[PDB]
């Protein structure tokens, strides 16, 4: 009855023509770089998932390079970033498994000063203007530090009663994804000193998949085992705002850890899958 | 050559 936690694709993309539209004005302003940079932000939507998806799209647009103040009650704002490569070439050589890692190494040093907020995507394209041809990437960094750690897991029944708790503690924290209980069993924000003691941690999960949780849970448990280093039995609320939401019996477990007080290594993955399934880029014809 | 692209690109 005690398995090994497995995880679920945290988003899915779907870029908007008008994205490409906007990508195009801004390679038009720097066509004379080798490349640029840019911040990208979007409004999450946890309530309104298509039955028949298996987690929350990232719906993206001309506005999400903007400081649009558009966000609906409820969404959740998630920032990202899209690297955009002036020649085919340099796209398609870059290493992506380090790019990646140090997108991770990017949540991960905001995480341990603020648990909500490592977690972020990135968009990785080259716009063939010429053909109107736009090839893109979406990755979304899940990182397993030290990248030994792993979850054992079992059902736990008993904890159904606090899901609706959550989901309108989530709902109004719309900057939170992770809460915790305190010892009167109120939720309140993450605080290492209180789930030290009670033990109890909730996420806002964006996958639907039946019992499977988002990948981006790695990213908070990781954050947990760096501030809670010895915490080893733990109950886990993975929380969607349908009925799906379910509660784990947790303990941390190790596969060939690293020597005691050397640099912890991690393990990250969250390159989206394409149109065949395979982990390669996307590509949208306007 | 789109076919051709997107298998060189596809990583492990």
């Amino acid at each position: 009855s005690e398995r090994v936690l497995s995880y679920a694709p945290a988003f899915k993309s779907f870029l908007d023509t008008s994205f490409f539209q906007e990508l195009s004005r801004l390679k038009l302003d720097v066509l004379k770089l080798d490349s640029t940079c840019q911040p990208l932000t979007v409004n999450l939507d946890l309530h309104n998932i298509p039955k028949s998806a298996d987690q929350v799209p990232l719906f993206l647009t001309n506005r999400s390079f903007e400081k649009h103040n558009n966000k609906r009650t409820n969404e959740v704002p998630l920032q990202g970033s899209i690297f955009n490569f002036n020649v085919l070439d340099e796209f398609k050589n870059l290493d992506k498994q380090l790019f990646l890692h140090q997108r991770a190494l990017e949540c991960w040093e905001d995480g341990i000063k603020d648990i909500n907020k490592c977690v972020s995507f990135v968009i990785i394209s080259f716009a063939d203007l010429k053909k109107y041809r736009f090839y893109y990437w979406l990755g979304v960094p899940c990182f397993q530090r030290p990248s030994s750690t792993v979850l054992h897991v079992r059902p736990e029944p008993s904890l159904k009663g606090l899901f609706s708790k959550c989901q309108k503690w989530f709902d109004v924290n719309y900057s939170k994804w992770v809460c915790i209980l305190d010892a009167d069993d109120e939720i309140v924000n993450y605080d290492k000193c209180i789930i030290r003691k009670t033990k109890v941690l909730a996420i806002r999960d964006t996958s639907t998949m039946e019992n499977v949780p988002s990948a981006l849970t790695k990213n908070f448990l990781s954050v947990l085992q760096y501030d809670v280093p010895d915490l080893i039995d733990f109950k886990l609320l993975i929380i969607r705002q349908n009925e799906g939401s379910f509660a784990l019996n947790a303990t941390f477990a190790s596969i060939d850890p690293q020597s005691s007080s050397s640099n912890p290594d991690m393990k990250v993955s969250g390159w989206e899958r394409n149109v065949q399934g395979k982990l390669a880029p996307r590509v949208v014809d306007l | 050559d789109i076919d051709e692209l997107i298998q060189d690109m596809e990583i492990k």
